């Protein structure tokens, strides 16, 4: 950082320097004749080469006025980033977790420098294959972008746009698989308290094992056993079955998807009627999606409708469905399907045209990644009958690669023929 | 920029700043000084770490492969052949972990928000700056409009396919 | 155009999910393979190895005949009318095919559902599986014809255990598939009436891996051991006479067993080869030999080589002699250029062998783009 | 051991068998298979005192059994059949370094890019090529560690004391069947 005692004096130092090189170049000129006019009252008085001096003179009043505390931090005028809202406890914690395997990484190339048998040394180059290909390994497609990336910087003219474009693609391709990912914990997050997650199963599950165990050790020892020990061995078991139901629920963690949208899309109140009145509870209907191809959606029934929406949320990333789109932003072919008295058509579209649809329709397709689709509700407009036939139109969809394999022949789109 | 003032002290510091800019000298020693040359490498240094989030590490790992693997060959043929029967060694563990280190290291987003710059339009626009004049010669960029609302919300009312460089 | 319909009937395609089979319908030359065949079928694998989305070919024959070879009878027109490049054209379109079937980047499946003779095992047998069936037999009556075993055919019999290589190509002796499978030649085995089984199960795989494929193809099959009359267990007289430095030794060794012992089948080996050109066989002997040594692309390029001696009739010939007896005039009593085996000179023999490229010719000489394909097999 | 051995014997009695009956071109057969035998036994001779490598990396002295350009053409043969060799187990190789998964992911999503036709070729022919120098710098260590281990051994005992030519083999289905 920068002292603002340090910017005082480089300001100062640079007023200075200005009047240094006035006087220095005045010396200069007026030692060689050379009347020095367009120095003095060129620079002093009428410079104005901003026009800065009623915004000085403004400035200056202005700062006369008030009192406060001086140094006391304000809200910034420049301010809203609107993208610098991430967690910072998840962003912190992977500061060190590549810290320890850049240590552990370490310790093994000092550990293989303390070597004294080459059986030894061998030993220890294998341990650092085994980390490095499991915690600093390369994807082969970014090997395949650095290839692509060494013709690119010598290519000219064709070459250079098609490599440009191809690399295009596989950028695009390599920041969806390393956002949305599901084998990396990292891709995952808690919901509300309802490696360290893999020890932290693992060490539940050794406990589970060893409790099964020694239920069955009882449960066989309880068989040939009557009377007050019978008794006592049955108390002793519903012990044991105690910590194993609540180990059991303790495994039991929602998890979130990161990088997804959740959006309500119907919360109802229905009710049943008994002898006291009636009985009345929330519905929630919502739905998913990374924008990415993956949709999803859940209905949950609660006592209220922060809790219906609550376990829908919870219910949500359950049933994903993967969605294919033509060029990331429309449809194959138009599609006309129908569930119970909700029919539904798209139309796929050019790439400038939008999206043309009802809200449950226009929400779904914005989950699912479509940029350029319209549609048709026909029939009854039943949100959840439509959030289905949504997903049974967009599952019935025959892609070119569908097409191919189906008839065993060669699809081309028209405008490469 | 490096000079996260107070809201009533950097009014008053204002003043002596502005006073530099009264004269065509104190623009030019402005702009010919090493605390703006400070600001600069600062600047190109910050812009660099953002490219971290598009992998941009990776990918300059994977243009080396070859003689990033080369590194770990030769440090195994010596710690092999210089040790069956440590300068050397030191050198190339150091050499090894630093590559290990610049190739692997996640990007960093730090807490300090990001300075937001002025555009120009050079993609369409040619601008002489002394007269001042200006010709049109191109079409304009729909990723180049310099608005500050975000992409996802946006995207509501233009439904761009966003990422191909192209006015769709 | 219009005129290239035939063609396309004669070379079909049939398409699966991730999977091409070419199938050959020449139905009158037995799937006989002509010039524009031999086009046709280089350019579908050179467009499906170029293509990501196939994961593997196939090759199949229609009819109760799988391949009988070459179609000779248009290059003996051709030599007969003077010009000699018809003949040199098919033959490096040929070659320059069993090359690509060689070296082939994806896996190709074989179906040898009948007669297979000639070139049609080396448009086969390089290739990754090959699969037989109880109609399948395997004969190189090239010897006969007062030809070479060519198309590859130096290179895999050169390889078979023994010197059975040797008696397969001087007497043209007939394999069946049990055999095939047993000298190695075959991968898989199956009866012709589960072929439907196996053609279906492999036409929807949806896998480039090679390890599924042949357990597929293992799963599918039959299981088979070869019987106690078959070749392979007189594999012993096979490395005992066909063992022998010369032709002539080995015919004279064979003579005598005949005389002490009356062999039975010393008796049917010397009606197999007393029918065969002596030149061919001297030819023969020295190319199965020499390929036992060297790689694909040198076999390829010497039976070229010797191809490109035999049609330009410079010492014999047999070839044209051979073609007229046996399918021109079908008296199938040929007078060969040398009647006996000891006319054959060495210095003849080497004419075949010889570096043509060094007579200040080019096109003598077999291309082959080993640069492109860079040779892995 | 046994395999490689043979077809270098196979090799050079099919090269030198013509080498000599060029050479000495009046003698009858009996005269070459008489030669051909000492130079085999010469070779293998040579083969028993240092392995392969002294075959082809410097020249010995000449054995006065043979001439000097006998001996000349006979080490030239060796190092032709065994650069023949070392070209052949190097085709071998590149056989399933070309199939081998990590290839295949690279050139599956390359394909995907839409990296086609001699461009797709090339990068798999050197992403195999890069496959077999990594693995043979791993079998150059393992050897390494093998020599070492072995020498050490022996240096520590000092401290701690005081083809049948056609047989058939059959097996069908990866299952082999060759029992009686
Ligand atoms: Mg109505």
């Amino acid at each position: 950082t920068i002292s603002p005692a340090e910017a005082d004096r480089v300001v100062r130092d640079l007023l200075a320097e200005v009047e240094k090189e006035k006087q220095r170049e005045r010396e200069e000129r007026q030692r060689q004749g050379l009347d020095c006019k367009d120095i003095d009252d060129e620079d002093e008085d009428e410079e104005d080469y901003l026009g800065i001096e009623p915004f000085i003179e403004k400035l200056k009043k202005q700062n006369l006025k008030d009192d406060g505390e001086l140094n006391r931090r304000e809200e910034s005028s420049d301010s809203d980033s609107e993208l610098d809202e991430v967690d910072w406890d998840e962003e912190r914690k992977k500061e060190d977790m590549f810290n320890k395997k850049f240590q552990r990484h370490k310790e093994l190339l000092q550990t293989l420098t303390k070597s004294e048998t080459l059986d030894e040394a061998y030993k220890w180059m294998t341990k650092l294959d085994k980390f490095e290909e499991k915690h600093f390994k390369l994807a082969p497609e970014y090997r395949v972008i650095g290839e692509l990336m060494n013709r690119l910087k010598v290519a000219e003219g064709k070459d250079k746009f098609i490599l440009q474009q191809k690399i295009n693609r596989a950028m695009r391709l390599v920041e969806w698989k390393e956002a949305f990912d599901p084998n990396n914990p990292a891709n995952y997050g808690v919901i509300e308290r309802d490696d360290d997650m893999k020890e932290r199963d693992d060490i539940l599950l050794e406990k589970l094992n060893a409790i099964d165990k020694k239920l069955e050790s009882k449960l066989s020892e309880l068989d040939h056993t009557f009377g007050k020990k019978g008794k006592r061995l049955e108390e002793e078991i519903r012990d044991l079955a105690e910590e194993r139901n609540a180990l059991t629920e303790k495994k039991r963690q929602p998890l979130y998807r990161k990088g997804y949208d959740v959006h309500v899309i119907d919360v109802k109140k229905v009710a049943k009627v008994t002898k006291g009145g009636r009985v009345e509870r929330y519905t929630a209907l919502m739905v998913c999606g990374n924008y990415e191809g993956v949709i999803g959606y859940a209905k949950a029934k609660a006592e209220t409708g922060q809790s219906a929406m609550q376990k829908a949320y919870e219910k949500c990333f359950q049933n994903l469905h993967y969605i294919e789109r033509h060029e990331e932003h429309t449809i194959a072919h138009a599609i006309q399907t129908s569930y119970k008295k909700t029919k539904l058509y798209l139309w796929p579209a050019p790439t400038t045209t939008g999206m043309k649809a009802g809200r449950v329709v226009k929400t779904m397709l914005l989950l699912a990644g479509f940029k350029n689709i319209k549609s048709k509700v026909i029939g009854s407009r039943n949100s959840y009958n439509t959030v289905k036939a949504v997903l049974k139109a967009l599952n019935a969809v025959e892609t070119p690669k569908d097409v191919q394999e189906k008839f065993g022949r060669t699809v081309v789109e028209k405008y490469l023929l | 920029k490096l000079l996260h003032q107070p809201l009533r002290m950097w009014r008053r510091s204002k003043t002596e700043w502005f006073h530099l800019l009264k004269t065509k000298r104190g623009c030019r020693l402005l702009l010919k000084s090493r605390f703006l040359q400070q600001l600069r490498s600062s600047m190109q240094e910050e812009d660099l770490e953002r490219t971290k989030k598009f992998g941009s590490e990776k990918v300059c790992l994977g243009s080396s492969f070859a003689e990033h693997k080369r590194m770990k060959r030769n440090l195994l043929k010596s710690l092999f052949l210089s040790k069956r029967r440590p300068i050397v060694y030191n050198s190339s563990l150091s050499l090894y972990s630093n590559s290990t280190y610049c190739f692997a290291s996640p990007h960093k987003l730090t807490m300090k928000r990001r300075i937001k710059r002025i555009e120009l339009p050079t993609h369409y626009l040619e601008v002489n700056y002394r007269t001042p004049k200006a010709v049109v010669f191109y079409g304009p960029n729909i990723g180049h409009i310099p608005h500050d609302i975000r992409l996802k919300d946006l995207n509501l009312l233009l439904w761009s396919r966003n990422g191909r460089g192209q006015n769709i | 155009s219009a005129s290239d319909a035939d063609v396309q009937d004669q070379v079909s395609v049939e398409g699966k999910a991730k999977s091409r089979a070419a199938i050959l319908d020449r139905p009158s030359s037995l799937n006989a393979l002509s010039a524009p065949m031999v086009g046709r079928l280089k350019r579908l694998y050179e467009s499906w190895e170029e293509n990501p989305a196939i994961s593997f070919v196939l090759m199949k024959g229609s009819g109760k005949t799988f391949c009988s070879g070459a179609d000779v009878l248009p290059l003996y027109h051709s030599i007969n009318e003077g010009n000699t490049e018809e003949c040199k054209h098919f033959f490096g379109s040929l070659y320059n095919f069993v090359y690509l079937q060689g070296t082939y980047l994806k896996p190709n499946i074989a179906i040898m559902d009948g007669v297979t003779m000639g070139c049609g095992g080396g448009i086969s047998i390089p290739g990754m599986f090959r699969v037989a069936t109880d109609k399948t037999v395997l004969a190189h009556p090239e010897v006969q014809i007062g030809f070479h075993p060519d198309a590859g055919a130096s290179y895999y019999l050169s390889r078979l255990p023994g010197y059975l290589g040797e008696y397969l190509a001087l007497t043209g002796q007939k394999l069946d598939g049990v055999e095939m499978i047993a000298c190695g030649l075959a991968t898989h085995f199956c009866l012709h009436s589960r072929l439907g089984m196996v053609e279906e199960r492999i036409g929807k795989l949806l896998t480039d891996d090679p390890t599924v494929i042949e357990a597929s193809l293992a799963q599918y099959s039959d299981l088979v051991y070869p019987d106690n009359t078959s070749v392979l267990h007189k594999i012993e007289m096979i490395d005992r006479y066909f063992g022998l430095d010369t032709v002539e030794e080995i015919i004279e060794a064979m003579e005598n067993e005949v005389a002490d012992s009356g062999n039975e089948w010393c008796k049917k080996t010397l009606k197999q080869v007393k029918e065969a050109s002596p030149l061919s066989l001297k030819i023969t002997l020295q190319s199965i030999r020499e390929g036992r040594f060297q790689t694909l692309d040198q076999c390829l390029t010497r039976e070229y080589r010797i191809s490109l001696c035999g049609v330009s009739k410079t010492v014999s010939g047999d070839f044209c002699e051979g073609i007229r007896a046996r399918l021109v005039d079908k008296d199938f009593a040929p007078k060969w250029d040398p009647p006996r085996l000891e006319d054959v000179s060495k210095d003849m023999v080497d004419c075949y062998f010889s570096p043509a490229t060094d007579a200040d010719d080019s096109e003598s000489e077999l291309k082959l783009p080993t640069a492109q394909r860079e040779p892995y097999f | 051991e046994d395999g490689t051995t043979n077809e270098f014997l196979s090799r050079f009695v099919w090269i030198m068998r013509g080498k000599v009956s060029e050479a000495y071109p009046d003698c009858d057969k009996k005269m070459i298979d008489g030669m051909l035998l000492l130079i085999v036994e010469k070779v293998v001779e040579e083969i028993e005192r240092g392995g392969f490598n002294k075959v082809g990396s410097a020249p010995p002295s000449p054995s006065s059994e043979f001439s000097d350009d006998l001996w000349a053409t006979i080490w030239e043969v060796s190092n032709t059949v065994l650069k023949d060799m070392e070209k052949e187990r190097k085709k071998e190789k590149m056989k399933q370094y070309v199939q081998s998964p990590e290839v295949m992911e690279m050139c599956r999503f390359a394909g995907e890019i839409g990296i086609r036709g001699d461009l797709l070729r090339e990068l798999r022919f050197k992403w195999a090529r890069e496959k077999m120098d990594d693995a043979e710098f791993y079998e150059s260590l393992e050897q390494q560690r093998d020599l070492d281990n072995s020498i050490r051994e022996s240096e520590t005992v000092d401290g701690e004391v005081e083809k049948r030519k056609g047989k058939l083999k059959y097996k069908i289905y990866g299952l082999e069947l060759s029992d009686p």
